[PDB]
This record gives C-alpha cells, structure tokens and sequence, in this order.
C-alpha cells in the first residue's frame, strides 16, 4: 500500500490562513481527496483530485502536483477548526493520514493536587488527583511519592470554547496497604520555567 | 439523497461476533462499491469494500477478521467481525464514486468490545487546607461501563475530562474553579439507573 | 481565367486544418476528457453532445451569414477565414488545456469546445463556398474539388499520425482500484497533448496563410447568382424524392455507425484489447489502411458495379467487428482487423459518394427545376450526422458512467468492458444493418436505370 503522511497532527491558526500538508509515500498523480470531520460526525468530502470541491464553502482550496499536496483555508472560521484527513485514490488499498486545527492563545498553566476522599479510603482505595485546568500547549506531569511513579492514568480534554486553553487530569491509584510512602507531589512541566509542584502529606 | 443509516452501538464480550448494518438510500446499491472504515482514536483505517452485486475486496490486515456481505434484495450491506479485543473503534460505511475511489457519503457506528456493566462510584475530592482567591473543587467518578454525564447545580466553570480505561472500567474527573464556597455538589447521571449526587465538604 | 495548379494546391491545403482538427478531436477527445482531463464521465458526455450539437446548429447559421456577407476588398470569404483562424487556433489550443479550476472544468470545456466549433465553422463554410468563386469553369471547380478531397484524406491521416505519436509513449500511471486488488507523470502526459495541439495549431495557421496567398476571388460571381430562399420548401422537395431520401438515410446510418467507432475505439483498444501503449498506432494503421483503400474500391466501383460494392463495403467490417469482441486478438489479430476496418471505412465513405451522381441524375429527370439538388442534400447529411454522432457519443460516455467507468484505472470492471464491447460490436452492427436494409430499397439500381436517366439528360 501507499503510505500517506500528514506531518503536523496539530496546527495553530486563528482567522488568517491554514496550509495543511499531505505527503504521499509514492507518486499518486494528483489523486488526493480531503475530508473534514468534526468530532462525533462522519468525515465529509471536501476536495477530490487534489483540486476539486464538492458542494463545499469556497474558502477551502487545494494544491499539489504529486507526492506533495496542500489544503488551504484562506478564511478559517470556528467551523473550520476540525480534523482534516487526506486520502489516496491511486492504489487499491486506500490510506489516510490525520490532522487537526486549533486557535492560538498565550500561555500560563495552573495546577492543583487533591488527596483521596474518606469514602474512597474506606472502600480499599486511594486516588490522588492532579488538575491542570488552564494552559496552552503541551505539558508533562510527574508524580513523586518521594520517588518517581509510573502507575498514573492521564486524560486531556479538547480546547475550551471560551478560554481557548487545554486541561489535564492525572490520577494516581494506590491501594490502602501501599499508602504509606511519605508525601505525594505532582510536578508540572509546561512551556514555562520550573516545576509547578503541588504536594500533600 | 444518498444516505447510509447504520446500526446503533454494539457491546460484544471479548471474543464474540458483531454484525454492523448499513442501509443505503438514494442510489442503486448494486451499482456502487460500499466501503468500510475503522477509526480508532482519530486514525482512519480501511477494512474492506463490497460490490453489492459480486466481489468483496479486503485489506491484508483484515483478512478473516472482517466478513462483508450485501443483501441486495434490500438496500443493506453488512460487516461481520470475528474475534475481538482491540477492535473497539468507530466503523463507517462509505461508498466510492463510480469513477474515482473517493468517498462522498458516510455513516458512523461505534463498537465497544469490553466486559462488565457496573454502577459508578462518586468520590468528592476536595481541598487540602488551602485557599487563595478562586479555589478548585473536584469530583471523581470511578468504575462504570457506559457513557456518564457529570453536572453541577447551575455553575458553568466545570471541566469534565474524557474517561479512561483502568482494567475493564472507566474513570473520569471533574474540576470546578469556584470563587466562593457556600455549598457545592457534584451530580452524576448514569444510563444504568444511577443518579448519585454527592456534596463536596471542606478539608 | 484558368486556375493554375499551384492555386488549386493552395486551395486544397487550406482545407486540411478542418480534417486534422476534426480527426484529432473525434479520435482522442473522449479519452482526453475521461483519462487526461480527469472529468466525470457524466460531465464528459455533456461536453461531447453539446459540442457536436453546436457544430450542427452553427453550420447552417454561419452558411446564412456567409450568404449575406457583402463584397469586401479582400473577398466574400477571405475575411471570414482571416478573422477566424487566430481565434480558432486559440480556442483549439484551449480545448486541450486542463485548467486549474476548483469547480467547473466542464464549463471551461463546454465554452471552448463550442467556441472552437463556431470559429472553425466560420472557417470551413466560407471555405466550402469558396469553390464556387475560385473559378467560373465547372472543370476547374471539379479539379479543385478533387485536390481538396485528396488533401482531406491525407490530412485525416496526418492529423491522426500527429496527435497519436505525440500523446503516446508519455502514458501516465494507471489508477488501480478495488477490482485490481489481489518515470512518466500525469503532467508529462497533459503537456504532450498541449504539444500536439501546438503542432496542429501551427499547421492551422500555416495552412490558413497558404489559403490567403494562393487563392483569389474573381467577384464576377457568374453574373446574377441565386440566393437560398425556399430552404424549407427545397428540403421538403428533396425529401419527397425516393432515391434521394433512401441515399440520405443509408449514408446517414452507415456514417453514424462509423462515427460511433471513431470515438469509442480508443477506449475499446485501451481497456478491452490491453493496448494502453499501442492504441495510437492501431488507429494510425486503420487510417493508413484507409489511405491505401480508397483507390482499390474505386477500381471496384468500375469492376463489379456499385450495388454489390455498397452491399459488401458496409458489411466488410461486420465479421471483424464480431471477431474483435470474441477472439482474444493478442498482437497481430488486432492489426489484421484494423486493416480490415481501414478497408471498410474507406468503402463506407467512397461508395455512397459514387452512388450520389446517379441519384442526382434521377432527381433531375424527375424534377427538372434545380433548387439545391446537391447543396441541400449535403447540408442535411452533414447536420444530421454531426447531431446524431454527438447524441451517440454522449450516450456512449453516459453509459460508461452508468457502468462504473474508472478514471484512467488500468483494468476496468466487467460492466464497463461489456458496455465497450456493445458500443463497438452491437450498436455499430445494428446501425450498419439498418443502413444496408435502407440501401436495399434502392429503385435506381445504378446503371439499370441511371444510364437511362443519363439518356434523359441527353434528351433535356
Ligand atoms: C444546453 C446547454 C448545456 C448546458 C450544460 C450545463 C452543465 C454544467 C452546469 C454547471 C455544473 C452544475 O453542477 C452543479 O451545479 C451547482 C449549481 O450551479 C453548482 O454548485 C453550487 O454549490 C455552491 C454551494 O455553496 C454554490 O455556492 C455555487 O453557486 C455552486 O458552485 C456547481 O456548478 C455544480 O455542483
Ligand atoms: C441535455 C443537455 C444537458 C444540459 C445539462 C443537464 C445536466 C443535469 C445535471 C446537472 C447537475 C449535475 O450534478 C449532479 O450532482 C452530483 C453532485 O451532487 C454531481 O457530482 C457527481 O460527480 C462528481 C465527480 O466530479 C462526484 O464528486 C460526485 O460525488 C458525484 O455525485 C454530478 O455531476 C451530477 O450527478
Ligand atoms: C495559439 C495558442 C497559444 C495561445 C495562448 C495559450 C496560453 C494558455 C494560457 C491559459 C492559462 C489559463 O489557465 C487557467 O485559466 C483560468 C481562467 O479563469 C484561471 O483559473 C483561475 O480561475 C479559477 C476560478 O475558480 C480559480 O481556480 C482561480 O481564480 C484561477 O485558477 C487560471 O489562469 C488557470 O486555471
Ligand atoms: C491567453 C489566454 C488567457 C486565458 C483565457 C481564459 C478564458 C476565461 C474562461 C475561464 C473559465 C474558468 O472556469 C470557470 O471557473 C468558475 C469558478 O470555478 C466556474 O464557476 C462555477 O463555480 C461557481 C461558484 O462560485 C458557480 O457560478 C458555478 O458552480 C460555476 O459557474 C465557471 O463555470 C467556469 O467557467
Ligand atoms: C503546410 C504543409 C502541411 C499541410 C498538411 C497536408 C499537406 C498534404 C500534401 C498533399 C500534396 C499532394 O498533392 C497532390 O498533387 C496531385 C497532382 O500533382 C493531385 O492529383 C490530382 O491531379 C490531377 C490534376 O489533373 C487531378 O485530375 C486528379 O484528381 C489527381 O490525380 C492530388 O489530388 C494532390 O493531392
Ligand atoms: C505536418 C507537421 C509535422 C510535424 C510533426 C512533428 C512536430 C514535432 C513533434 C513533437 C516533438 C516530440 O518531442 C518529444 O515530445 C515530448 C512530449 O512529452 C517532449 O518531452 C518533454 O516535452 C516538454 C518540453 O518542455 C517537457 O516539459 C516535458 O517534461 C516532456 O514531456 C519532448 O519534446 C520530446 O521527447
Ligand atoms: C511546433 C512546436 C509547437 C510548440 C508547442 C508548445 C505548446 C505548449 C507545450 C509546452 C510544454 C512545456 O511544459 C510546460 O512546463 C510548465 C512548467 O512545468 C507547465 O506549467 C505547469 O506549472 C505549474 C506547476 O507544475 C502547474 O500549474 C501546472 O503543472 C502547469 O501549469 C506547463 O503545463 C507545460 O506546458
Ligand atoms: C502558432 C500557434 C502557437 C501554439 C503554441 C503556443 C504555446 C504558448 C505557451 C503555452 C504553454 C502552456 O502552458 C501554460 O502556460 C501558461 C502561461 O501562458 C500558464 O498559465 C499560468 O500562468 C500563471 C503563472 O505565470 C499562473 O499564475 C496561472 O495559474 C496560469 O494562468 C500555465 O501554467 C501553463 O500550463
Ligand atoms: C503519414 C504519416 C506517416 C507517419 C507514420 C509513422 C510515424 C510514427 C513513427 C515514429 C517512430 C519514432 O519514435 C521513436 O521510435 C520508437 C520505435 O519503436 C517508438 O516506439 C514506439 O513506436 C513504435 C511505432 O512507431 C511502436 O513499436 C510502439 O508504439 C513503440 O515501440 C518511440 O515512440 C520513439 O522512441
Ligand atoms: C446510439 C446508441 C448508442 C449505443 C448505447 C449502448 C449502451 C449499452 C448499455 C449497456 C448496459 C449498461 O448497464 C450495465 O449493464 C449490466 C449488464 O450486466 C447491468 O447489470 C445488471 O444486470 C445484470 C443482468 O445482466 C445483473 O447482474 C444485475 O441486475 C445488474 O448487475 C447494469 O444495468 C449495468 O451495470
């Protein structure tokens, strides 16, 4: 099969222009389709034969001769911040790449650590929850129970409609028997400086 | 118009079999290849395609795992899936233009190949004895096997994080940035007859 | 006052661009739209049907406008040719140009195909009427017409050679699809087409230049000249004649069968005979065969009469049209059937024109009054052949779309191969059978009665 490669899984753009690039593992002869998928909805055909729209808003244009294709959004709006896919229809086994847009903002992370509740402690469990509700970019969370831990489960939302900032929840599940290692700290490493360490004892 | 209506969500168990239907409208189904697609965590794959009046062509990965058929008497195309365990994804049934190979019409149906069906447990995670301006309260939901809905009484500052699998059950958290703290409660709504609402106390 | 041989040569050469462009378009436009321009076969049938229909509709209107054209300082026909060629070559080049348009390639091809048809009608119809003005002697007119016919045949061969041998060996990769499951670029192919267009455009301009230099006007115009007024009445009178109507219908159906093979034989060669490379040679072979088969049938026209000639010439392709869709025809058998079809195509164009003068004599004997005895017949035949060949090519491409034709696509599905086999071996055979049956009801019976009509021509 022919490998279709969209390099940037995430692109930032607010109201000016987006140029999503699709790279094909083989010369596909200008045969690349483009799909627009909002979350929870099926992919919608935008541009076939790498230049031709299908009942689509005029802002979506495309370009590309062979092995290098682009889709341009010259007027990107709130609906245009969706997940964009490129497909080959040159070879028998059809292939897709995957890419997404998001708006631009500033920065600034926030962190808060929460110990397990008494109810959870009663029923043989202890979950320490670290919340990182508002920040821009990508972030890493480290757990120190006086030593690094690698049993934490992490989850990230999409982008807030108003705040235009991401969040993160890190849950450390420990049994009651193993709940005596000292003090628990959650450390955050965003595009800032220094570890945002919040701790409980 | 050409529209493809699929079955609802399916919940097989481990190594069962799931049959996914795709009713077709607006076009002669016998004239077009109806395709199938496999989207697990935002990465579109291509199981196979079926020409409703003849051949079926599979991907080399899904040889023997997928089994496509078309009940051309009706306007129905089916995908039967064999052994399971990591096939939890969203399955589409596109159809290709009769000249190009691209997909104009699409569907969308989600499979969930897990085991168990339990009631969620609510834990009111709270502050650790600190406060400055606005404070972050929380609510932990642990141990359920469906799609829940966490809410707060008329306060819109909440962030409900996507649920994650830990073993065979789902876990979720909710965080609220409340300035004043007279009284705050976390109310969860679960499909399997669970509507527990727990308040968040201090310390 | 006698025309020089050089002047007749220039007049004949001026009639080559129409044949070259028409042959290139008729032989390669369907595959250019489907496989090179990457158009939906629904959208590439509208273009063909509308293009042809707008050629058929614009030849009589342009004829009327030429009939009302006043005498200038360069002529009654030279202004049309000189003012039409620079735009005709532009529109012809832009037919074979694939634009960078997000939506509406079909509108581009419609507009420029129709504009080229209009601006080449404004070149050919004045050119076709120029034979009545180049000389006043009928012998000189016939000599110039013979030169024009020979150069038309050689131009139909040369245009096939030029378009074929420039859009070939630059083949693009094939777009394999579901059926196929279990370096030259596409831009290298499109440019080839443009190059071919450029070459043809050059020839166009060059021939037009020759047509301006070697041909005079001599505006005596045979003193008082009749003007077409009773067009409908004359058409009705011509249709009322038995042999005339029979000849029109038979020639029309035979030329429809062979204009249903002009367009759908590149696709049949590429996607049924596995000749994605050599299809531009096979066509040339056919055309080359035609160039060497016009004399032969002429000898037949004297050897065994005309009735058996027209009986066997139209049906000389039937066994081979049956054989191409049944026998595998790996390499050589296709060339043999190509030679057979190039004999038959020459027969099915030479023989009806040989039949024509007997019908003209019979009409003159029946109707002494002469009101477009040949001009109205030729205009009727040309209009109906263009219109119905456009309808046939549009229905062919629409049936290919309904069969699931894959753009480019290496192997086509079974339904498209079946439609191609029908479009080459069922519809042409039915049309040829209908034309032959119409030719059966031929009361003239050639020299059985036509010579007697010649005696009437001696009497009157
Ligand atoms: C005998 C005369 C022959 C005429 C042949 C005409 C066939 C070609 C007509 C144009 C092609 C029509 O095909 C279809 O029509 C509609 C309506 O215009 C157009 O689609 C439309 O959708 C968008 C929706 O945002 C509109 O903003 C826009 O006006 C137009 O592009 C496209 O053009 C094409 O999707
Ligand atoms: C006889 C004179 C003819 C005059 C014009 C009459 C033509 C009437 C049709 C005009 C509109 C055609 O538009 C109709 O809609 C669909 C889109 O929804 C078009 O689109 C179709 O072809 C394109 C390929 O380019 C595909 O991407 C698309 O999935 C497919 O549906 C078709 O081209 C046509 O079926
Ligand atoms: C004698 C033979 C030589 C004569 C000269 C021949 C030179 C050929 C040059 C033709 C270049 C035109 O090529 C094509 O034209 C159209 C005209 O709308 C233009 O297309 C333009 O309009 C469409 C409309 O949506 C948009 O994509 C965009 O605005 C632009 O691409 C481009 O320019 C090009 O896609
Ligand atoms: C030296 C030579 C210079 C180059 C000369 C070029 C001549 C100019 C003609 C170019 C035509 C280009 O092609 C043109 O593109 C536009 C936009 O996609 C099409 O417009 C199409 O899309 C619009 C949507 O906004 C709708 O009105 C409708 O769907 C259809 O009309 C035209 O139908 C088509 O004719
Ligand atoms: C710019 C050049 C590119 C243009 C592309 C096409 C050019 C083709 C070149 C054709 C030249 C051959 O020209 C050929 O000459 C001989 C005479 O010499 C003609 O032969 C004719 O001459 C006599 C004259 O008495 C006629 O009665 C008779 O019908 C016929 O034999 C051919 O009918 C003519 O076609
Ligand atoms: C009666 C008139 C007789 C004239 C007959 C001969 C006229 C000239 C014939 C055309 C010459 C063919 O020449 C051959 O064509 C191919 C077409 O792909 C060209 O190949 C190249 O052409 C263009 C030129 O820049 C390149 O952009 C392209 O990458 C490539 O296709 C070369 O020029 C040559 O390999
Ligand atoms: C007697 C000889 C007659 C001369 C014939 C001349 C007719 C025109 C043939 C020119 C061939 C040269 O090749 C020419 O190169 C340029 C640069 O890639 C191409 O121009 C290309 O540029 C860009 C980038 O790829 C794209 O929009 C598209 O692929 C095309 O427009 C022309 O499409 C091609 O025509
Ligand atoms: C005697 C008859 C003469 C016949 C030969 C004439 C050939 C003349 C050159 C035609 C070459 C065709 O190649 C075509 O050239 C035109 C420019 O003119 C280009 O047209 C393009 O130019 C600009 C870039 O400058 C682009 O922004 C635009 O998309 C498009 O209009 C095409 O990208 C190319 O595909
Ligand atoms: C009335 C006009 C008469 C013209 C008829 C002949 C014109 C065409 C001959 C051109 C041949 C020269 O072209 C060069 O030679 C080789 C010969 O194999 C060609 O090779 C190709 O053409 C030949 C036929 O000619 C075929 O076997 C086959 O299509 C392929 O092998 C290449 O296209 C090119 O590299
Ligand atoms: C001027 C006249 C021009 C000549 C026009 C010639 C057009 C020829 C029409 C061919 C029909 C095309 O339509 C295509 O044919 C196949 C025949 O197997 C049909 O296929 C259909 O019928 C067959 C029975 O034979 C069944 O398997 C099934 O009902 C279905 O597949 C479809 O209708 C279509 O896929």
């Amino acid at each position: 099969a022919l490998d279709i490669n969209s390099p940037e899984a995430e692109k930032n753009a607010k109201g000016a222009r987006a140029r999503i690039t699709c790279n094909a593992g083989n010369q596909v002869g200008s045969a690349v389709a483009w799909f627009n998928q909002r979350p929870g909805d099926p992919a919608s055909l935008l541009t076939y034969w790498a230049a031709t729209e299908k009942g689509v808003a005029g802002k979506q244009s495309a370009q590309g001769a062979s092995t290098k294709f682009s889709m341009s959004s010259a007027g990107p709006e709130a609906p245009s911040l969706s997940s964009y896919w490129c497909l080959l229809f040159e070879k028998g086994a059809f292939s897709f790449g995957g890419s997404k847009l998001n708006p631009r903002e500033g920065a600034g992370p926030q962190a808060s650590i929460l110990p397990p509740s008494a109810d959870l402690n009663t029923s043989g469990g202890a979950a320490v929850v670290c919340f990182l509700p508002n920040w821009y970019g990508n972030i890493t969370v480290q757990w120190k129970t006086e030593a690094p831990q690698s049993q934490a489960n992490m989850s990230w939302p999409g982008q807030a409609g108003a705040n235009a900032a991401y969040a993160m929840a890190a849950v450390l599940a420990i049994t009651k028997g193993d709940y005596g290692p000292g003090s628990f700290t959650c450390n955050a490493s965003n595009r800032g400086t220094g570890p945002f360490a919040m701790s409980l004892n | 118009a050409s529209k493809l209506e699929l079955s609802g969500p399916a919940e097989p168990r481990g190594s069962k079999s799931a049959q996914i239907t795709c009713k077709a409208k607006g076009f002669p189904e016998a004239r077009f290849w109806v395709f199938w697609l496999f989207q697990r965590a935002a990465a579109l794959d291509w199981p196979a395609a079926n020409f409703s009046g003849g051949p079926v062509q599979f991907e080399s990965r899904f040889q023997g795992n997928a089994s496509l058929k078309g009940s051309q008497a009706q306007a129905n195309a089916e995908l039967n899936i064999g052994a399971l365990g990591s096939s939890t994804a969203t399955y589409r049934c596109g159809w290709k233009l009769a000249n190009g190979g691209f997909f104009p019409s699409w569907g969308g149906a989600n499979v969930n190949g897990a085991a168990g069906a339990k009631a969620p447990a609510v834990y009111p995670v709270e502050i650790s004895g600190a406060g400055t301006g606005s404070v972050t309260l929380g609510c932990l939901v642990k141990g359920y096997n469906a799609k829940p809905n966490l809410t707060w009484p008329g306060a819109s500052g909440a962030l409900t994080f996507p649920s994650e699998l830990n073993g065979a059950l789902w876990n979720l958290a909710s965080a609220v940035t409340g300035s004043g703290f007279p009284s705050a409660t976390c109310a969860v709504g679960f499909g399997a007859a669970t509507d527990v609402d727990k308040k968040v106390a201090a310390a | 006052s006698r025309l020089s041989v050089c002047s007749k040569l220039c007049y004949a050469i001026g009639g080559a661009p129409y044949q070259i462009t028409g042959c290139a378009i008729g032989f390669f436009l369907q595959i250019y739209l489907l496989d090179v321009a990457l158009l939906d076969p629904f959208y590439a049938s509208i273009i063909l049907f509308v293009g042809r229909a707008w050629d058929a509709v614009t030849d009589p209107t342009v004829g009327f406008l030429v009939s009302r054209t006043p005498w200038t300082r360069f002529g009654r026909m030279m202004p049309w040719i000189v003012l039409s060629t620079p735009f005709a070559v532009l529109c012809y080049f832009l037919i074979w140009y694939v634009p960078s348009v997000d939506q509406g390639k079909v509108v581009w091809y419609l507009i420029f195909y129709c504009c080229f048809q209009t601006l080449q009608t404004c070149f050919h119809v004045p050119y076709s009427a120029l034979t009545m003005f180049i000389s006043t002697e009928q012998k000189e007119r016939d000599s110039a017409t013979a030169y024009r016919m020979t150069v038309e045949v050689l131009g139909t061969l040369i245009g096939t050679a030029i378009q074929g041998q420039i859009v070939g060996m630059a083949n693009a990769p094939c777009i394999s699809t579901e059926i196929d499951l279990q370096h030259v670029s596409l831009q290298d192919l499109r440019n080839a087409y443009m190059i071919a267009s450029g070459v043809i455009c050059a020839i166009y301009v060059v021939c037009a230049v020759v047509l301006f230099l070697g041909v005079k006007e001599q505006k005596d115009t045979c003193r008082v000249r009749t003007e077409p007024m009773s067009f409908f009445q004359g058409i009705c009178m011509v249709m009322g004649h038995g042999p005339y109507a029979k000849l029109v219908m038979g020639f029309l159906f035979t030329s429809l069968a062979f204009m249903l093979l002009e367009g759908n034989f590149a696709l049949f060669c590429i996607y049924n005979l596995g000749f994605r490379n050599d299809f531009q040679n096979v066509l040339l072979v056919i055309m080359l065969s035609a160039t060497l088969a016009i004399p032969f049938w002429q000898w037949f026209l004297t050897k065994f009469g005309k009735k058996t000639a027209v009986y066997i010439g139209t049906t000389s392709v039937v066994p081979f049209l049956i054989s191409v869709v049944l026998v595998p025809s790996s390499l050589a058998v296709t060339y043999i059937a190509s030679f057979a079809a190039g004999v038959s195509v020459a027969a099915a164009f030479l023989l009806p024109w040989s039949m024509l003068p007997d019908v003209v004599d019979d009409f003159k004997v029946q109707n002494p009054e002469s009101q477009g005895h040949e001009a109205i017949f030729y205009s009727f035949y040309v209009f109906f052949t263009k219109f119905a060949s456009g309808v046939s090519l549009g229905v062919s491409t629409l049936s290919l779309d309904f069969a699931g034709y894959v753009t480019r696509g290496c192997t086509q599905p079974g339904e498209v191969k079946l439609t191609l086999k029908i479009l080459v071996s069922a519809a042409p055979i039915v049309l040829i059978i209908i034309g032959l049956l119409i030719f059966i009801s031929y009361p003239i019976n050639e020299e059985k009665r036509q010579g007697n009509r010649k005696l009437l021509n001696e009497q009157r």
